[PDB]
């Protein structure tokens, strides 16, 4: 109980959709063509940042970098 | 354990697959376990994800999201006679014309076309470009004739 | 479709030579221009979600088996609307007995 539930919800929010942003991503490229390895900014801007998480202000800026794509391709698959 | 397709491992289909020694198209759970050559590699899971895409069979099917069967010959830009929805096409055809003059429509054009659609998401989503997918289709059908408009 | 004007029976279509002509068992022909060449067509995923619960949808506000949830309807302000999930997307509508809809389905 200790914990504040509003930091928690708006953690999770972020978390859910930074988790949702690579699941959807997990092969897509925001930038389209899998290219999964190095190129664009399909996967990673050095290290482990794609999936570790906690590096922190590297997915703060990717994702703000393709947020206007997640909007768009979520309402066409809700269609 | 699972029934629906591709894993139909429910009660006594996989023993009698094994005993009845059914052939692979009677196979209904059929797999295979592929090793990424070289071991170092192979340890790596973002390079395992991505060979195991490129090696997945992709055919035309999933590419399309509709096709039309259009009774309609073409004898270049000067006899025309197309279906009317469709005739707009013209626009990019005379654009594919000059753009790709070596492969001009040959002299035995039959009465008959397909005109299909493709689904950007699914080309994006699996990497399928256009040129691959012009290229693959006039290697493997040599009777049609191609034409395409721009990816771009 | 084509109906013989004399016969009202279907006519093959029989694709001599360059053009569509329509043939009747009467021996009638009546021919074709543009809009007949049109032989077979699929589109994929599509007649789904609009033509196959259209009835479903309309009725659903007045069906009791329906679930229902608590959310404001923008038009008439009924503090409950009808929840509706169709399809393998799993698209989740809202409707109301007043006709509002959500803009999906
Ligand atoms: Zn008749
Ligand atoms: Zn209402």
């Amino acid at each position: 109980g200790q914990l504040n539930i509003k930091k928690v919800q708006t953690a999770l929010k972020a978390s859910l959709e930074f988790n949702t942003f690579y699941a959807f991503y997990e092969s897509r490229c925001p930038k389209g063509g899998l290219h999964d390895f190095q190129d664009k900014k399909c996967v990673k801007c050095g290290l482990f940042t794609y999936i570790i998480y906690d590096h922190l202000s590297q997915p703060e800026l990717v994702h703000d970098y393709y947020n206007n794509y997640k909007d768009q391709y979520d309402k066409e698959k809700m269609s | 354990r699972s029934v629906a397709g591709g894993t139909n491992k429910s009660g006594i289909v996989r023993p009698q697959e094994i005993f009845s020694a059914k052939p692979v198209e009677a196979e209904q759970s059929s797999e295979m376990l592929l090793r990424l050559k070289n071991p170092e590699v192979e340890t790596n899971k973002t390079y395992a994800q991505e060979i195991a895409n490129s090696i997945e069979l992709i055919t035309f099917e999933r590419l399309i999201l509709q096709w039309h069967l259009l009774y309609e010959t073409y004898s270049s830009t000067k006899k025309n006679v197309m279906y009317p929805d469709f005739a707009s096409d013209v626009e990019w055809m005379t654009d594919f014309l000059e753009n790709h003059p070596l492969l001009q429509p040959p002299e035995d054009i039959a009465n008959w076309c397909i005109r299909l659609e493709l689904n950007k998401t699914t080309m994006i989503l699996k990497s399928i470009s256009l040129e691959s997918i012009i290229n693959s289709l006039r290697a493997k059908h040599p009777n049609t004739y191609i034409m395409h408009s721009v990816e771009n | 479709m084509k109906i013989c004007k004399a016969c009202s029976s279907c006519m093959v279509r029989t694709y001599v030579d360059g053009n569509i002509i329509f043939r009747c068992s009467c021996g009638e022909s009546v021919q074709g221009d543009s809009q007949n060449l049109l032989v077979s067509s699929k589109v994929y995923h599509t007649g789904e979600m609009e033509d196959k619960y259209k009835i479903f949808i309309k009725n659903a506000p007045f069906d009791p088996t329906n679930c229902q949830i608590k959310k404001d309807c923008p038009n008439c302000h009924l503090d409950y609307l009808t929840q509706i999930c169709i399809g393998s997307q799993k698209i989740i509508i809202l409707v109301c007995r007043c006709g509002y809809m959500s803009n999906r389905g």
